[PDB]
């Protein structure tokens, strides 16, 4: 599998990888920070049973 | 201005060359398969709008 | 470019570093799960 | 500091007013007599803007708002806190913008260039002068000018548009918008063609005038030529500002109804009245 | 054991260890003051009502 | 949950970081000609430091 | 470019590959006017990005509307 | 309370019990404008939210 | 002196002053890119891009327009500088790049870039002479020479254009 | 002290100074003319016992 | 003091001075003309005791 | 792993690192400053039990 | 310390310093002049016991 | 540690640092001056117990 | 430029011009003061 | 560019600066934690 | 350019012109203070 | 650039200029403090 | 560019000035804390 | 970098400092235990 | 940098200065303990 570094310059791929991971990490954190369940800056000290839960089926 | 040249044989080696720049055909305004389909699909869109 | 000898050397670091990153992310998920499970 | 080829060009001459007295540089900047008047008007106008912010309710950049006077003051200079300050800043702005255009003419003359850039910038000055001088004068009060504030002038644009119920129907506005949109397409097109011949895919020879001419002809169905695309860009960009000046000066001084009912002339052409 | 130091710069070693000890000592005191109720009992002894 | 933070504010600061990154890129490209600057105190690069001079190869007709 | 067309400035690809006096005068005009300048190539990058960012930032503004913000005022 | 106390003998305004030489006015920013605190304050000055639609 | 110019004074932003004739030395608006490659510009197929029109019979005047060849050239001081002998054409984007003038006084032929020339009525009527607003008829004698007379290098293009570009500032200078 | 005129051209320091003073003088006059207490064109004839004085609202 | 004309070519200074004074004079007149106390085109015939004063 | 400094110019990477840390720290500080719980300039002197907390599940 | 004038040309530093101090002085004066307590053109003749003070904690 | 000045021209670094510190200082002062608790031009003479404090938990 | 002798000659007119202008303005101000004082 | 001898010398300082920075940050976090815990 | 002698001569005029201007401004402030003090 | 003698000569004026300016600012602040203190 | 002797000389000034600035900022924070603590 | 004999000498002081530190800390803990025992 | 000769001199003064500091601090703590003892 090491032959793929002949196919792509690692000096390019390392920058692209770090950029991809940095974006993905920021996206996931801000998606969670925008949620109610995981808005940890305001509600992080709530216990798991105290944490919000999205609405369930009314079984109507 | 107002001393225009006019070129009878083909410029690009008024008029225009029929030829190739490698894979690229020169002369007609290029459509290819994607251009032809684009005009067909787009024409039907324009017709539906105008008829409505 | 680079030789197959350099490519093998780079690949060995790259695999080890990738696996290191996934291991640390595994611990972060273990800690997040025990704080507030998502299922 | 100087570009590695610059020193050769820094000769005397080409000034309009000051002779050799101001014919010098300050860092990269050329000065000249209209450099001096520029900095005077820029400094005075900016400090009066900062004063208008200081006597206003907040220092928040977006919310600062130096407003014109009430319409009751007509063409007089109002009390400074009541909008006379806006009138002084407007004179400073005109002095700065005019000085900037004349300074550009001195720079072009010194380099042996045509005057195209000063005259192109004149299209922007015309639009500004229409908004704060000509249209307010034709309406008979300086209070018709727009307020100096990053969002408060957008409130003015909003309310002026709805003074005519549906400003999209303004026929000169439709032309001005079409110029702005066509300009942006033309800029994307010309920018892309130059870059794509000078930066071909890796391992490919640098392109040629003939290639961009071939591709452009496939895009529009005619070849514009190298000078023609720059004439077109200048025509579109400046024509946009000129039609903008027209579209606002006809709104109020010449037309006062809703803009939709202007189109009544088209519905009443005798071939189909 | 001393072979571990070969190739190192001694000032780098003392900077690394110096950093760690300062950090650990500060953390331990910040923690210990919360647990042991000191200096809170000291402050209460000399506080004015 | 976060009251003051909202997705439009998040998106806007993401654009600002991209945009300042782009201005830096463009100013590097602007310095491929005429740099380094001459000065009485010696050569000067300004900021950001320019990209190098660029050599063009032309299609061989030989 | 029209101001230097007398000096062959409209032959922009030549001016990019083999800088003439028309390019040098173009750079010095803007440097002397406003204190900084592009190059004959990179002015086309400024052009390209300003056009492209018009519709790109526009599209983000539309996608945010009614989904994230319902009243922009 | 919209004006400070006035000394009836001299007619001078008294600020924090001590006279001011001059005709006192209450300072305000341009045209009495005040920065909007937040959305909730802006909405507190409006009408109530519209009723649900009749469908 | 080998230096083409000296500072006006010792202060930082001061202008330079030419030592010799600035049109000939290449100073200020008369200057050219002295580092420019001394080779011809080429078409996509590798032929010389700018050539005298006799060298390519593919090119002709548009049938409505006057052929300028034979007409007198009038310099900025209103003297006759010469007559147009030949046109040079751009073979990549077909246009006349240069007129070629046989000088009236003396024997040399010199190139004259279009866009420095203009017709008396901008082409509309009366097209019987050409105007060169930028330089005097004596200055035509020193217009830089191409090292061949069927071909022009990029450096020679710059030198020639720069000579006329300097004229508005320097043609009447003492 | 005079060697400052070897560092800078006196002909353009003097222009910069005159311009600076002209801007500053005009700014101060417009600031004062914007004030209530020093609106001297409308109220310059008031004696100092009648001149405006700005105060905060009474904190009742 | 005459040496100021060796630094500054007087033919230019006169034109700049005249321009500056012209603009300054106009600004002062327009400030006065639209004040209440000195709007002399409308109220110039009022006596000094009848003229407005900007009391708060 | 030091051969990263052959793979990349350390002068460039170290500026990139400084820029990354600058922006990241400013992001985190301003996010905290505009929260309720951690708006430390207005409320930093409140005790931990007095500081705001987000609403629980009902 | 004059060593510093071999690293930087005095002519440039003095221009930088004059510009910085001119702007800083104008910033501070306008900020004060925009305040209630220090709007000295309207209220400078008030005594220190009479000058405005911002609202305390309730 | 001094070899950092072989990687970067100290003349350039000091300009970058002086510009950084100027901007950073202005940002921090304007943040504080915008706050309620540290609006020191209006309220600086209040004692520490009188100075504003942001809202607690209910 | 002009000689120092020309400068001394020109400066004489510039003084009398300035003085005459200041004189006319001084009369203009005292007329305005007499009509409607500003202090 | 760098020699590989310089690269290893440089890496020693880079690691030691990274360690010092992590130490300061971790003290800062434990100060912040003791003042107002986020979990 | 100019000699030290020319610099020293100019500096004398510049210093005295500055101080003269500051004296005139000092008297203007004395008049303004007598009319309407700002503290 | 300068000679180091000129650096020394310039530096002495720069110190006195900075000092005199700081003195004037210090008196200005103490006047302001006496009239309306900010702490 | 610098010799390593110049670099070592500059480093002495650079470190001293940095720590001097941090010391003055420490006194500023001591005064600010004594006036109005932020925790 | 540090040679074997430098390392051998360095190690001797390093162990001595570490033991000295642990001795002082042991006394500190004995005092702490005699003051407020934690188990 | 320092020679081993300079280091051997410098060390003796550093050790002595540190001892003087610790001695004076010890007096300070003895006085403080007698004034307001903290255990
Ligand atoms: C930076 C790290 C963080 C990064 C992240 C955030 C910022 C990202 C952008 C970074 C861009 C580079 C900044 C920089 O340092 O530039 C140095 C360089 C000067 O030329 P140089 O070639 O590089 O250097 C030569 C010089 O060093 C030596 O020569 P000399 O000694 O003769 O030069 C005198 C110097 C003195 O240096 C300075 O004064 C620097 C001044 C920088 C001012 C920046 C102000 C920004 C805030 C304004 C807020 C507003 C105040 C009113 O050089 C000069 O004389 C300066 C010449 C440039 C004059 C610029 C005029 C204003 C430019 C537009 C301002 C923004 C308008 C929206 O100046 C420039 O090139 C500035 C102009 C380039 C950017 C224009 C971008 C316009 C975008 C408009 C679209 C906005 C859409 C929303
Ligand atoms: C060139 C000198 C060496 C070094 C050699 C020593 C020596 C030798 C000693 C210490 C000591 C200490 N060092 Mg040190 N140390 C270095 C760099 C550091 C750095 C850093 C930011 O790089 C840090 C955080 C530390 C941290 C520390 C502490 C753990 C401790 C004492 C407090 C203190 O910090 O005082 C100093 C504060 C600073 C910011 C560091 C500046 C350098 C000073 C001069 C080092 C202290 C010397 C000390 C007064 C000598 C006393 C000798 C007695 C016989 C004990 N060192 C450098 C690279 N360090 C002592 C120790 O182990 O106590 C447990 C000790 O005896
Ligand atoms: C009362 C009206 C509202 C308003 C409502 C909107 C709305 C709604 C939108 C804009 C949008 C835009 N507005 Mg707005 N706008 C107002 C006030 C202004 C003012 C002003 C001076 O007041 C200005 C200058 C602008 C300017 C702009 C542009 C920046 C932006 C469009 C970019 C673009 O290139 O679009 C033109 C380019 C395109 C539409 C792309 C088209 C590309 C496709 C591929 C072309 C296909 C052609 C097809 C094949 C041809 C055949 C078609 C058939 C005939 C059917 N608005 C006020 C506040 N504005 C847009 C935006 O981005 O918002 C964030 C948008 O959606
Ligand atoms: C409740 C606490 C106790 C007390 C308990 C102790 C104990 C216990 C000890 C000390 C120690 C010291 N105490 Mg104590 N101390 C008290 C009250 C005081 C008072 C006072 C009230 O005036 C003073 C002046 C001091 C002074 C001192 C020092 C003599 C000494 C630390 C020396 C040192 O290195 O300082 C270094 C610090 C400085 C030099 C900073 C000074 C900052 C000054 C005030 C501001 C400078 C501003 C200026 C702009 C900076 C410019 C910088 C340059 C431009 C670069 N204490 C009270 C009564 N103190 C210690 C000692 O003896 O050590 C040997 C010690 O062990
Ligand atoms: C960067 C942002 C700007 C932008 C850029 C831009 N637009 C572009 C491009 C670029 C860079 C192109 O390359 C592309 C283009 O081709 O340009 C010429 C295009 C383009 N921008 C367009 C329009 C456009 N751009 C706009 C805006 C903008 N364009 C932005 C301002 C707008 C606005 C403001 O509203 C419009 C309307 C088009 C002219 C063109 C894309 C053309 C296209 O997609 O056509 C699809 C096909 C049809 C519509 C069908 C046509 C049908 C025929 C009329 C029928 C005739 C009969 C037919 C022969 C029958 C079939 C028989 C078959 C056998 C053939
Ligand atoms: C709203 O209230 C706001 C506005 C805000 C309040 C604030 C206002 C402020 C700040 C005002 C500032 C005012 C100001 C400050 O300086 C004003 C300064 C005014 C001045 C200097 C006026 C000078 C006038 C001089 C004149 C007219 C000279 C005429 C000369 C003549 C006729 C002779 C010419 C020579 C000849 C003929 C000889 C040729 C011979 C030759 C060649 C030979 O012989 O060779
Ligand atoms: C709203 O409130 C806000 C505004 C916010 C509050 C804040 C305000 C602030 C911050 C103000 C700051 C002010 C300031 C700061 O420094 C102000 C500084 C002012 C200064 C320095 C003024 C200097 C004036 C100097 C003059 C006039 C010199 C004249 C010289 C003359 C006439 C001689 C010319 C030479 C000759 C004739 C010789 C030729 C001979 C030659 C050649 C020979 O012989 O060779
Ligand atoms: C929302 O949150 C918000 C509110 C924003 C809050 C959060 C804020 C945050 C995240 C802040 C971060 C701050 C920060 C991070 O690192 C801050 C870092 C600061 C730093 C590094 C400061 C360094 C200062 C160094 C100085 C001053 C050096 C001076 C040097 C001098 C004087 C000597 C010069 C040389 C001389 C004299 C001679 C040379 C010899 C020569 C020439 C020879 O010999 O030739
Ligand atoms: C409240 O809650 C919390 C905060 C948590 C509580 C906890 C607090 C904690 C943990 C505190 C820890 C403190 C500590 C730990 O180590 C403190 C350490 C203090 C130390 C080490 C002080 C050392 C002082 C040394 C001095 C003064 C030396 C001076 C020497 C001089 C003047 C001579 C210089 C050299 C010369 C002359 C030779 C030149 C010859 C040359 C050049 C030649 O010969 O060539
Ligand atoms: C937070 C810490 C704990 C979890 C994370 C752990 C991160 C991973 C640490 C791995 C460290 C050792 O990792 C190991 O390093 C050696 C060199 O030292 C690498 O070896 C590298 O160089 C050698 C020769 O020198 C080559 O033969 C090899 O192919 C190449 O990869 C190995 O490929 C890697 O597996
Ligand atoms: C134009 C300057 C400002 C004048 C403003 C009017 C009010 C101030 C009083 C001016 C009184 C005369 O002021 C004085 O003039 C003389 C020349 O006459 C100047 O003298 C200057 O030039 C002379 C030669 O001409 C040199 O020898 C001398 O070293 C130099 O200082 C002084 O520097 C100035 O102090
Ligand atoms: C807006 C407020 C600004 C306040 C600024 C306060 C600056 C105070 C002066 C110090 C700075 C200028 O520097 C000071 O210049 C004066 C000018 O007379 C010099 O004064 C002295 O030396 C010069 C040169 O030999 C002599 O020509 C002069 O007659 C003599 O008095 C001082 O030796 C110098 O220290």
């Amino acid at each position: 599998m090491h032959r793929i570094w002949l196919m792509y310059d690692p000096r390019r791929v390392m920058v692209a990888l770090v950029g991809f991971l940095a974006v993905l990490a920021l996206v996931i954190h801000f998606v969670l920070l925008s949620s109610q369940r995981y808005s940890w800056i305001e509600n992080g000290t709530l216990g798991a049973d105290q944490a919000p839960v999205g609405a369930s089926a009314p079984a109507a | 201005t107002r001393v225009q040249v006019r070129t009878v044989p083909e410029p690009g080696i008024f008029s225009y060359l029929a030829g190739k720049f490698g894979d690229a055909q020169i002369g007609p305004i290029y459509l290819g398969w994607a251009g032809v389909l684009s005009l067909i699909f787009g024409f039907i869109a324009i017709e539906i709008i105008g008829l409505n | 470019g680079m030789t197959e000898e350099e490519a093998r050397r780079f690949h060995g670091y790259m695999v080890t570093g990738t696996l290191g990153y996934v291991v640390v992310a595994s611990v972060a998920h273990f800690l997040a799960w025990s704080w507030r499970p998502w299922f | 500091a100087m570009l590695s080829f610059e020193k050769k060009y820094r000769v005397r001459g080409g000034t309009l007013i000051g002779g050799d007295l101001f014919d010098f540089w300050f860092g990269p900047f050329y000065v000249g007599f209209f450099g001096v008047t520029t900095i005077f008007f820029v400094t005075l106008g900016t400090l009066l803007c900062v004063w208008g912010a200081a006597m206003g309710p907040t220092w928040n950049l977006w919310q600062i708002n130096i407003a014109p006077p009430d319409l009751k003051y007509g063409l007089g200079l109002a009390p400074l806190r009541e909008g006379g300050l806006w009138q002084i800043i407007t004179l400073c702005a005109l002095g700065a913008f005019g000085s900037w255009a004349l300074r550009q003419a001195e720079i072009a003359r010194k380099l042996g260039m045509g005057m195209h850039i000063p005259w192109a910038y004149g299209g922007a000055i015309l639009a500004y002068t229409t908004l704060v001088v000509i249209r307010p004068f034709l309406l008979g009060a300086w209070g018709h000018g727009f307020p100096y504030g990053i969002f408060s002038h957008l409130d003015w644009v909003s309310n002026v548009g709805y003074q005519y119920l549906h400003f999209h129907y303004n026929p000169a506005h439709m032309i001005a918008v079409t110029f702005f949109f066509t300009n942006c397409l033309a800029l994307a097109m010309h920018g892309s063609l130059i870059l794509s011949v000078t930066n071909p895919p890796k391992g490919t020879p640098t392109g040629t005038s003939e290639q961009e001419n071939v591709f452009f002809r496939d895009l529009l169905g005619y070849s514009i030529g190298a000078i023609g695309i720059h004439r077109l860009g200048l025509f579109l960009a400046v024509g946009a500002a000129v039609w903008s000046a027209i579209c606002i000066v006809i709104s109020g001084p010449f037309w006062t109804q809703g803009w939709p009912e202007w189109w009544n002339w088209w519905l009443n052409l005798p071939i189909w009245k | 054991m001393h072979r571990i130091w070969m190739g190192t710069d001694p000032h780098i070693i003392m900077s690394a260890l110096g950093s760690f000890l300062v950090g650990a000592v500060l953390v331990m005191h910040i923690w210990a003051y919360g647990q042991f109720n000191w200096p809170a009992t000291l402050k209460a002894k000399y506080a004015t009502p | 949950m976060m009251e003051y933070i909202d997705g439009a504010q998040i998106a806007l600061y993401a654009f600002w970081l991209f945009f300042f990154g782009l201005i830096i890129y463009l100013r590097r490209e602007d310095k491929r000609e005429g740099y380094p600057l001459e000065s009485p105190q010696g050569p000067r690069d300004g900021w950001p430091k320019g990209a190098p001079k660029k050599t063009y190869v032309h299609r061989d007709h030989g | 470019i029209l101001a230097v067309a007398r000096m062959g400035g409209e032959r922009e690809i030549e001016q990019i590959t083999d800088r003439g006096t028309a390019a040098e005068r173009s750079m010095l005009f803007w440097r002397w006017c406003m204190g900084f300048n592009a190059t004959m190539e990179s002015i086309h990058r400024w052009a390209w990005w300003f056009a492209v960012l018009t519709t790109f930032t526009g599209g983000i503004g539309i996608l945010l509307t009614g989904t994230v913000v319902d009243n922009w005022y | 309370p919209t004006a400070w106390p006035v000394d009836p003998t001299t007619g001078q305004t008294l600020i924090n019990g001590r006279p001011v030489v001059g005709r006192v006015f209450i300072m305000r920013k341009t045209d009495g404008t005040v920065k909007y605190p937040n959305v909730a304050d802006v909405v507190a000055h409006e009408a109530l939210a519209p009723l649900p639609p009749v469908v | 002196s080998d230096v083409k110019f000296v500072p006006a004074d010792n202060y930082n932003g001061s202008p330079i002053i030419p030592t010799g004739n600035p049109m000939i030395d290449g100073v200020g608006p008369a200057s050219w890119a002295e580092d420019r490659r001394d080779e011809p510009d080429l078409t996509y197929h590798g032929s010389h891009k700018i050539v005298p029109m006799r060298l390519d019979p593919t090119f002709s005047i548009a049938k409505g327009d006057p052929d300028p060849r034979g007409l007198p050239v009038i310099a900025a001081d209103k003297q006759v500088a010469g007559t147009v002998v030949e046109l040079w054409v751009n073979r990549s984007e077909p246009q006349v790049s240069y007129y070629e003038v046989q000088l009236a006084s003396g024997e040399r032929r010199v190139l004259l870039p279009t866009g420095y020339v203009q017709w008396p009525n901008f082409g509309l009527w009366g097209n019987d002479k050409l105007l060169v607003k930028s330089i005097t008829a004596a200055q035509f004698a020193n217009v830089p020479a191409t090292k061949r007379d069927d071909q022009i290098t990029l450096l020679e293009e710059d030198k020639i254009c720069a000579y006329y570009a300097g004229g508005h500032m320097y043609a009447f200078a003492e």
